This record gives C-alpha cells, structure tokens and sequence, in this order.
C-alpha cells in the first residue's frame, strides 16, 4: 500500500 | 479525478519509481495487474480501490468495471502513447501483428511503461501496452457496468429489493447516495443494520451526514425529519413493542434484509405494512432476496468452488489441505460447541484462531480487522454483513434449526446438524469473491443445500412479535409477503393484552430470553421478577451442563435444581447462553 499517480498526458492522436 | 494518462509511482528505497502507467476513462482507472497487483492507489484529494481484475490477461480496474470497449481492426495504423520513466510522453506509430496460443506491436519500451495506452485515429483506447513483441492488451468484454441504484424509488407505496452482491459499493457509495437523496426530498428516514458493528461501518461511510445511532436502551428519540435514524433490526422491533411514539418514517432502508432472526422478520413485516398503507417507501438490501436459490451466484472477483471432505470434529491426520494453506480462512460451524472443538484443533497446530458467535460478535469481530489471524471460526451470524480480508471459506454447509415440538408437551429443540438453505450457502460463500487477488478465492464446501426451513421456529416467533405490535391507525401487521407462507401459525393467535404484553417484552429485552420462551411465561400470567417457574418443571426438563445436573442458588439463598416449566434448548445450547439464563433463574437481572 504505497502507490500514487502523477498525470503525464491525455488520450489523443498525433498529426 | 481528471481523465487522462497517469504514471504509476511506487515509494521505495530512497525515491519513488514509475512501476507502470494507467488510463482514467469515464470515471474508472485502468491499468495492468502486474503493475499494481491489487494494491491500493493513493491520490491527493482521493483514494482508489480495485474493483475488477483479470490476472490471466493481466488487467485491473479501479473504481468500477473495465470501460475501454474500442478494439483494433487488423491492418490499421495504431499509436502507442509511451510513458517511459524519466522521459517525456511520446506518440509512437507502428503496424501490429497476429495471435498464437488461445495483435502485438513490435515496440521496445522500458520496464515501467507497462500500461501506456494504445490509441487509434479516433482517439479511443483499443488496448494497453504490456506483455513483453508486446500484445495489445484489451478486455474481451467491458463491465459489469454502471451502478445498481438511483431511479425514482422514493415513491409512496413502493418497496424496492436491491440485489447487491459483495463488491457492489453498497456501503461506501450506494447507501450514502440514498441518504443524500432522502434528505433532499425531506424524508424522515430510518436505516436498519443487522448488527452494531455493521451500523458502525455505516456511520463511517455516512460521515458528514446528519446520522443518529439509536440505542436499544431508549424506547424513542425525536428531534425532527432533518435527523436520520440508524439502529439494529432488533432495536426497531423492540421499540414497536415498547413505545407508542414510533415516528412515521417516510423511507425505511433495511440492510442485510435476508436475516432470518425473529425480530428481523417481524420488522420486515411491519415495514411492509407501512408501505402498503401508502405511508412509506422501503428499500431491502440483500444479495439473496426471496426466491434466490443459487448457492453459487456470480461475484465481482472469481471464486474457486472446491467440494471435498470437511471435518466436523477434531482431526489428527488426513486434512493437511486445511493447515497447509498460506492465506486466511473463514470456517462456518453448525454451533458454538462445534466451533470450540474445531478452534482447539486448529490452535493445537499453531494456528491463530478468532471465534465468532451471536453474542460475542460485537466484541470479537473488531479483532479480525485489527489483529493478525489465520482462521475465523464462526456460526451463521457472519452471514449478515461480516466482511473479512480472507482468501478461503470452509463451509460444511451445516446448521442447527430451532423447532417447536408439538408431540407431547410443547418445547423448543435444536435440530441438527442439518444442511443449510441455498440462500445461506450463497451468503457463506459470499464472504469471499470480493477483492481481486493473485490466486482466485477458494470456497471449500461439502454437501448440497436444502430448502427445509418451513418448520423453523423463527417464523412462528416472528408472528408472536407481529401480532403484539400495533399501528397507530388500527391496521393489522402481517409477515412480509414472500415470507408469509413459511408458517402455518394463525394470525393474531399470539396477541397478549395488558401487563401480559408488558411482561413479554421485558422477558425478551431485559431477560434476554427467546421469543417463544418469553411468550410462554408471559401468557401464563407470571410476573417478571418471579423466577419460580425455572425450578418447577417435570424431571425430563432437567438442564445439563457438561454432563452434570445444573443446581442454582436462588436469590433467597436456596439451592435448587435448574428445571424450567417450559424447556427452550437455546438457553442451554452453550456455556454463555446458559451462564446468562442462570443469572436469570437466580434472579440477578
């Protein structure tokens, strides 16, 4: 019990 | 939290480390099993517990069922949004291949990138980058969807059964959502829990809401509709018998509404009458509603059903599978007597054992959460909301049934060990299959269930309560419909008037005597303080304790053999129940 979240990016397609 | 892609960090030695990646979509967090292996995930402003897992396919979902439904159509450009540890996010394009054993991208990404989203041209997740070629890891079928709740069930003359199997989010999410809706609608609301310990768990989940726990030491307690009442089933029924100041609740919610206890059955009877009068709405929450006869229902986490020989007594050889098991086990015994023998056998093998029964529950159960243990040995009581962090259930599927004998002088015996009902088998098994684990939970059982509770004393005792409960209008309360034809007892044949009715309630509440035994003494016109009937029974009504004849010292200072006029097995079925009844016979309560 020692997990955490940090946000990286969002769900998208690249041009 | 916010929709998007998240690094899964692990606080280790001298620094956090990205052990994986995850995608939060439509309110649930998706990732792979090998990344978090069931562990809880912490967020600022939030907590994330697992709800669904597929260990074989390496997937796990937090806060609900898997919701990623889009899949990959062969010969289509995919895009792996790679989140490598210590590196900026990268969009990598490639053309994946084909399957081999029961669609994989040829991308070499560092360990810790596991769980990065695989995305098509439509910006939808079609899988997760994982198993190192690396297979586009996606669930064949999504949820297991949505809720279990939240219609317009807050309508007069409407009674709702919520079939909520363990893992539903009943207490943590569903119940507080119900209360919030009731308070918006200004409904005088009563919540009924089977036990104190369950009621205390409701208080925690309902924290922040105007909740008031109602003790049975008090007949009635009123502030207003703005206060939500919370009490045990039994507390509600005793109030119905003791007070004329019972509030006309608009919404009554009963949790674990399968409880076959007489007080609980009578409660469902009254509750149902109120709904019928057009006065109230009611919600009965249970995983085994009336009509459910499947011993092996679905669960939110897989259950291994194993059928084999189970000891009913101490063993010395031949059952190594019992004590070789590494995890924690909940063992259901037919009686406390049976429980003590099993527990002692286990404790001899160096096993830490906690024992549970009706009367020790609220003092022993908290130990299962706090202290460390190997086995829980419990009676059928744990079939009502008891939660365990266990991996195995040992269920010989046996029980004792209280029966009123009519052959000769009326008396109550404990028949058995007899096979349990299908609902009870489902509830017992239902102690596991909740929390995702590396190995499937095990349900070790023996024998088939049996639908033979038609002669159960509880249905008659419920009627002794019910037709001694009045409604302010004059309406007569009967059993809840689906339970109504489980007894052949005549309606209103157990009605008591005047002080007889008062004594009857007091024999139960203050005396701690069974409903049947209380009714017999009261209808005899015997006063509460008088205990001479405990000694003036026939010789065959002699009570034994460990193969010896019980002899009581009375309040006066006289030694007499304990020998009740009316014999009820439940008052000498165990050292504690007998110890209690001897305090009664001596006139010390």
């Amino acid at each position: 019990a020692d997990l955490s979240l940090e946000k990286a990016a969002n769900v998208q397609w690249d041009e | 939290l916010s929709e998007g892609v998240y690094r899964i960090m692990q606080r280790g030695l001298f620094g956090k480390t990205q052990v994986g990646v995850g995608i939060h979509m439509e309110g649930v967090f998706h990732t792979m099993w090998h990344v978090t292996r069931g562990s809880v995930i912490c967020h600022e402003t939030g907590r994330l517990e697992p709800s669904w897992a597929d260990v074989r396919n390496d997937m796990i979902s937090y806060g609900g069922g898997w919701r990623l439904g889009d899949k990959w159509d062969k010969e289509e450009d995919v895009q792996v949004l790679a989140i490598e540890p210590g590196k900026n996010p990268k969009h990598v394009q490639t053309k994946p291949g084909l399957f081999k054993t029961l669609g994989a991208v040829t991308l070499d990404f560092k360990p810790g990138t596991a769980g990065s989203p695989i995305i098509n041209k439509k910006g939808k997740v079609i899988g997760l980058y994982g198993n190192g070629v690396s297979a586009i890891t996606q669930a064949e079928r999504i949820g297991e969807p949505d809720y279990e709740v939240d219609e317009d069930i807050f309508r007069k003359k409407r009674l709702t059964i919520m079939d909520l199997h363990p893992g539903a989010g009943k207490t943590k999410r569903i119940l507080p959502s119900i209360v919030r809706e009731a308070l918006k609608r200004r409904l005088r609301t009563l919540i009924l829990a089977p036990t104190r310990v369950v009621a205390a768990e409701m208080e925690e989940a309902l924290r922040g809401l105007p909740i008031r726990y109602q003790t049975p030491a008090v007949k009635s307690e009123h502030t207003g509709r703005e206060i939500v009442d919370l009490m045990c089933h039994a507390t509600f029924t005793t109030r119905l018998l003791s007070s004329t100041r019972v509030p006309n609740y608009n919404l009554i919610v009963m949790d674990e509404a399968h409880f076959t206890d007489p007080c609980s059955v009578a409660a469902r009877g009254y509750i149902s009458t109120r709904v019928e009068m057009g006065e109230a709405a009611a919600i009965f929450m249970t995983a085994t509603p009336p009509g459910s006869i499947d011993p092996f229902p679905q669960s939110n986490s897989p259950i291994e059903d194993i059928e084999r020989e189970i000891p009913e007594r101490s063993w010395n050889t031949g059952f190594d599978w019992i004590t070789d098991y590494q995890g924690k086990t909940v063992w259901f015994v037919p009686s406390i007597k049976a429980g003590n023998d099993i527990a002692n056998c286990l404790r001899k093998s160096g096993k830490k054992v906690i024992q549970l029964s009706r009367k020790t529950f609220d003092t022993e159960y908290p130990k299962t959460k706090l202290t460390d243990w190997d086995f829980v040995v419990t009676t059928d009581i744990s079939e009502m909301g008891a939660n365990f962090r266990a991996g195995r259930v040992i269920d010989p599927r046996r029980c004792l049934k209280p029966v009123i004998l009519t052959d000769g002088p009326e008396r109550v015996i404990l028949a058995g060990p007899i096979p349990v009902t299908p609902a009870s088998a489902a509830q017992r098994r239902g102690r596991i299959g909740r929390n995702p684990a590396q190995e499937d939970d095990q349900y070790v059982f023996s024998g088939d269930p049996l639908k033979n509770d038609e002669d159960h004393a509880h249905w008659t005792e419920a009627k002794m309560l019910l037709d001694n409960i009045y409604t302010p209008e004059g309406i007569i309360p009967t059993l809840f419909g689906p339970e109504r034809e489980k007894t052949q007892a005549i309606d209103g044949e157990f009605r008591l008037r005047g002080e007889q009715r008062k004594t009857f309630v007091e024999l139960m509440r203050r005396g701690d005597l069974p409903v049947w035994l209380s009714y017999k003494v009261a209808s005899a016109g015997i006063s509460y303080k008088d205990r001479e009937w405990c000694f003036t029974g026939e010789r065959n009504n002699q009570i034994l304790e460990e193969n010896m004849e019980v002899e009581i010292w009375t309040r006066e200072g006289e030694k007499k053999k304990l020998r009740p006029k009316w014999l009820d097995a439940r008052v000498y079925a165990d050292p504690m129940a007998l110890k209690d009844f001897k305090e009664f016979a001596s006139g010390r309560k």
